[PDB]
């Protein structure tokens, strides 16, 4: 799953 | 600390140079030094801190996953014994990963969170606390796995409560927090339905608020909304 | 050394694991530990040593180039002064890069080269000596730049002399040596005509020997020949 | 320019 990018 | 003799502004300048050079370990050390000056961080400086440690721990997590997969295969039936080396090296990477997470959590506890009064800073730091406990949870296996999971949950929950009261549903910090809390539910907490529900409600409430945004803010918000959609497509 | 207590075979095993995990600093430390056991290296082990340090120094060189470019721009006319930080950080990366090159050169001098009697091992190590002096030359600016350049040239030349006498023109070590010596001529020694001549003669002599090779060796040789061709296309 | 791959 994708988590938040900086 | 080795950065104690360097000016705060010079540390920030060098963090930005390290980012351009893709020297993320250096970047993290510079930003740790900046935090330890004791002043609060601006929005841009918080982003630099997050970028640096995200990239450091990201490489460690990717390496840990490779090694864990090799180790699991070595423990199947018919697998020829190869000795302690796979476990040893996986443990080495794991310990270094845990050290980085502990470092970040230590900066948050001493004393970024307690000084953060504005919603934007407090939510950012509490989200980071949840994220780094989540990375600890990814590798946890012993008596304290449950407590690590609950520490991540508690931080995310406090951040969610503040963000819902103080931020619009399109705020990129709020969106990224909800995205990551949904990943926590799916991958850590064995709660796929909660993960799906959170992603869908977050997406729908942001959609309804996009009309209030400038073109630039619209781009920022829709980028994170697409990640929620991507996860929902993976999970359903 | 921190690897002194680990078995040679365990160090080699962990170097291979580190490669799979893209943990090249770990890989280099493992292979340094293996070299320091004092036994000669097999062909596969030499490759592991080369892979590890190539990736470590490769990241350092890429970072140094980014920082050097920023530093050069800061020294143009009309550029606003930003203080010592760019130079300081470029020097930091440069010093770490030089340290890695010195480490590799130290392993070659104590005592990989002197024990290497077969053409394949001796040429490999002398090529590596030329390569790491070349990386030192890329960043050298003081009184000893000329001596660093001549050290690279001398190592490459000894390797070339052995390779031409003892190896077929399609040997991948011989080909990679000639490729790198040609890059030295073009980028370090200000000798573009020598670089072009070497690349063209190397390519043509390999072409004429391909008919002697198996399908697998043919693939190995043509891969490096394509890099010679790519450079010739860039340079002409 | 391209140098030798490991
Ligand atoms: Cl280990
Ligand atoms: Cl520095
Ligand atoms: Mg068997
Ligand atoms: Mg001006
Ligand atoms: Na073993
Ligand atoms: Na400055």
């Amino acid at each position: 799953a994708h988590s938040s990018p900086a | 600390g080795a950065m104690g003799s360097m000016e705060r502004a010079s540390l920030i300048q060098k963090a930005k140079l390290a980012e351009q050079a893709e020297r993320y370990e250096d970047m993290a050390a510079f930003m740790k030094g900046a935090v330890e000056k004791g002043e609060e961080l601006s929005c841009e400086e918080r982003n630099l801190l997050s970028v640096a440690y995200k990239n450091v721990v990201g490489g460690q997590r990717a390496a840990w996953r490779v090694l864990s997969s090799i180790e699991q295969k070595s423990n199947e039936e018919g697998s020829e014994e190869k000795g302690p080396e796979v476990r040893e090296y996986r443990e080495k990477v794991e310990t270094e990963l845990q050290g980085v997470c502990d470092t970040v959590l230590g900066l948050l506890d001493s004393h970024l969170i307690k000084e953060a009064g504005d919603a934007e800073s407090r939510v950012f730091y509490l989200k980071m606390k949840g994220d780094y406990y989540r990375y600890l949870a990814e590798v946890a296996t012993g008596d304290d796995k449950k407590r690590i999971i609950d520490s991540a949950r508690s931080a995310y929950q406090e951040a969610m409560d503040i963000s819902k009261k103080e931020m619009p549903p399109t705020n990129p910090i709020r969106l990224g927090l909800a995205l990551n809390f949904s990943v926590f539910h799916y991958e850590i907490a064995n709660s796929p339905e909660e993960a799906i529900s959170l992603a869908k409600t977050t997406f729908d409430e942001a959609m309804a608020d996009l009309h209030t945004l400038s073109e630039d803010s619209y781009k920022d918000s829709t980028l994170i909304m697409q990640l929620l959609r991507d996860n929902l497509t993976l999970w359903t």
